[PDB]
């Protein structure tokens, strides 16, 4: 429990819109790089409480070039695929957005 | 007669800018690949759909820039190719998320 | 090439000071190499290359297309005596 | 860079007297005013000497001959004013462009910048030489790990320009070894493409289809040659190799293909091939092929060397589902189903059967086509007994040789 009782206690953060772009980074090799540099769309759009969100549009990414017959990932398969990761988030703060006292 | 047709969206379409707004000359530029659809030229139907698709990507909200899309489907679907058809069938759906879209594009 | 798979006989024997004496033993009785010999004879051997388009060297695996004469010129005629006698069936 | 693919397909025209006059005539005015535009005088001399005798006859850099009927292929001496002029103005900016780049900070990147530059220009003259030694350079000191796979891909394609196959295969050697270090997409694509075009070279079509195909859905033009001649060399390949069922997925229900529908004369002739040997039409075919041989493979450099084999075994493929079908025909019959007669079809077959492609005799006597292919246990132990025979060899090699050391 109480600090230092066993040494050490380290808050670890959420991620930063920096940090989500670099999280993003070293996944995009491993999927087929992006045509038009759109890599900086993902991080304005939204900024996860984790490294999960980010990891989480790039399987979602790869649903729709999948789909479509096209391997390389593109902005168009980027806004599909930042569109569906917010989906679960703008949905409950729509709530406290809108018919708030 | 075809020519005619086509000739009075071109008058238009250059007075749209000019004197008009641009919501008009998008529109009047599906126009223009409606009739070469019917004309069977399929080169000039494409190249004024990707013009479209492109630059009013950023300013797609538009009841106007679905059909866009739909028109791309009839294109590749003459093409005989239903991969690209399909996969603009799909892009149609996203951009009417919506079934609060005029019924007409609903109907299509 | 030369029977079998000429690879796999290019690979097992090789030179050795001790194989040495015996190649040449063999080759002298057989007389000289018939390689160098030849083209002081003949005044040179010409192998085509402004011919064949797998040449004489053979670049991958050679047409035996070289062995017929272009059945083009063939068909194209073959063609057309049909259209005549056809036409006047 | 770009000019290079379009001058050779061009340039190869003029030497082909099987094309008629009309399309020489005007590829030649074409490429005539490419050469003195981009300087292509190197090339041009490569050009005259490689044929010898039959072309290349009438120049200045040969005593003029009959046998050459372009003049079209003669030089200027004007055209050297020039060439040397230009080649001082642009090779001594980019020298400044080194020296100057010593100084400044960070010469690992900038230096090798400029000797990228020079096997630009030096692609755009056609001097491969001198530009072998300048990526050289680029690809020793540090740039991107990608930029380097494009510095030798640079290299291979001066070879195809050329056409030394020696040459182009090296550079693609060094390419596949740098191919998944980089890990690169991108040059990947363009690898297929470029590989294709070596494949097609080779006699070996196998690999040229499965290449050429595949490159056909997510194909590259950024530093590469025309969808046009792909799309065509594609076709070709993949008529040979796949068999029925795969000859409809790959080439008549390729979507690509489809959309690139009939806008170029090659595109049409070898569409026009390949549906009707699917459909099983007979009458339309034989013109077909004759078309297809003299529009497409022809112009074509690297066809021209298969433009024979083409010919044998579309006509043994075409027989092959026939005579598959089929246990006897009439040599009326099929004769005049292909669209040709009794007397024409005696000698085709003359050609194949004794080489033992399509298994079957005709009764000449009766005025029958008696088919025989073997599909029994005989025909299959015969596979077989060849796999073991040369086993049996390569053992007694292997083992004896062992045995004396």
């Amino acid at each position: 429990l109480r600090p230092g009782r066993i040494d050490r206690k380290i808050e670890f953060p959420p991620p930063s819109v920096a940090a989500r772009a670099e999280i993003l980074r070293i996944h995009s090799r491993k999927m087929n790089l992006t045509r038009g540099i759109n890599l900086r769309k993902v991080a304005e759009k939204m900024n996860g409480c984790s490294g999960a969100d980010v990891k989480g549009v790039c399987t979602e990414a790869g649903m729709y070039a999948l789909r479509e017959r096209r391997i390389h990932v593109t902005q168009e398969d980027f806004e599909l695929a930042v569109g569906k990761v917010m989906n679960k988030n703008q949905e409950t703060a729509i709530s406290v957005a809108k018919l708030f006292k | 007669s075809l020519d005619d047709q086509i000739f009075v969206c071109e008058k238009s379409i250059e007075f749209a800018k000019r004197e008009k707004r641009v919501f008009l000359k998008h529109s009047l530029s599906i126009k223009l690949a409606t009739l070469h659809y019917q004309k069977k030229q399929y080169k000039d139907s494409l190249a004024l759909i990707n013009d479209l698709l492109r630059e009013f990507k950023k300013l797609d909200d538009k009841p106007s820039l679905v059909d866009v899309h739909l028109l791309e489907s009839k294109v590749y679907h003459k093409l005989r190719n239903l991969a690209k058809s399909k996969a603009s069938l799909t892009a149609a759906r996203t951009a009417a998320n919506s079934i609060y879209c005029p019924t007409q594009t609903v109907a299509e | 090439m030369s029977t079998d798979v000429a690879a796999a006989q290019a690979q097992s024997k090789i030179d050795l000071t001790k194989k040495k004496n015996e190649e040449i033993n063999k080759k002298s009785l057989e007389e000289d190499d018939e390689f160098e010999d030849f083209p002081i004879d003949t005044w040179a051997n010409g192998e085509t290359i402004k011919s064949n388009a797998v040449t004489q060297t053979n670049i991958w695996e050679e047409n035996w297309d070289d062995v017929e004469v272009d059945d083009d010129f063939t068909n194209e005629l073959k063609a057309e005596l049909d259209r005549y006698k056809r036409e006047n069936q | 860079r770009v000019p290079n693919y379009e001058v050779s397909e061009k340039a190869f025209l003029l030497t082909q007297s099987k094309v008629s006059i009309e399309q020489r005539k005007e590829a030649a005015e074409f490429v005539l005013a490419k050469i003195k535009e981009e300087e292509m005088a190197p090339y041009y001399k490569y050009l005259c000497e490689e044929y010898l005798v039959n072309n290349g006859q009438s120049d200045l850099e040969h005593d003029e001959k009959s046998d050459s009927l372009n003049e079209w292929i003669k030089f200027d001496q004007e055209l050297y004013n020039e060439l040397c002029k230009k080649n001082e103005s642009k090779i001594k900016e980019l020298n400044e462009k080194i020296q100057k780049l010593e100084e400044d900070d960070e010469g690992e990147l900038e230096q090798a910048q400029a000797w990228i530059n020079l096997g630009e220009y030096y692609a755009q003259i056609g001097d491969k030489d001198n530009a072998e030694k300048t990526l050289g350079k680029s690809l020793s000191k540090a740039i991107s790990t990608g930029a380097k796979i494009d510095v030798m891909l640079t290299i291979a394609r001066l070879g195809f320009f050329y056409n030394d196959q020696l040459y182009v295969k090296e550079k693609l050697e060094a390419v596949n070894s740098m191919i998944e270090k980089g890990g690169d997409w991108e040059r990947r694509n363009r690898y297929k493409t470029y590989y294709g075009i070596h494949c097609l070279a080779v006699r070996n079509f196998k690999e040229a289809a499965k290449l050429l195909v595949d490159s056909l859905a997510t194909f590259t033009s950024i530093e590469l040659t025309s969808y046009e001649s792909i799309a065509t060399y594609a076709s070709v390949t993949g008529l040979f190799t796949l068999e029925r069922t795969d000859l409809k997925s790959k080439v008549i229900d390729s979507p690509e293909l489809l959309s690139l529908i009939s806008t170029t004369a090659a595109l049409q002739s070898i569409s026009s091939l390949t549906i009707s040997l699917y459909a099983s039409d007979y009458a339309s075919y034989f013109p077909y092929l004759l078309e297809t041989y003299a529009n497409v493979l022809i112009p074509c450099k690297y066809l021209n060397r298969h433009a024979d084999f083409f010919v044998r075994e579309m006509r043994r493929k075409v027989y092959a589902q026939l005579l598959e079908s089929y246990k006897t025909l009439s040599l009326k019959s099929m004769a005049s189903a292909f669209g040709v007669s009794v007397a024409f079809l005696d000698n085709d077959l003359g050609k194949f059967i004794p080489n033992k492609q399509l298994n079957c005799v005709i009764d000449r006597v009766n005025g029958i086509v008696e088919t025989n292919r073997p599909d029994n246990k005989n025909a299959q132990y015969h596979l077989l007994v060849k796999q073991g025979d040369g086993l049996l060899t390569k053992l007694q090699k292997y083992g004896a040789a062992v045995r004396l050391t």
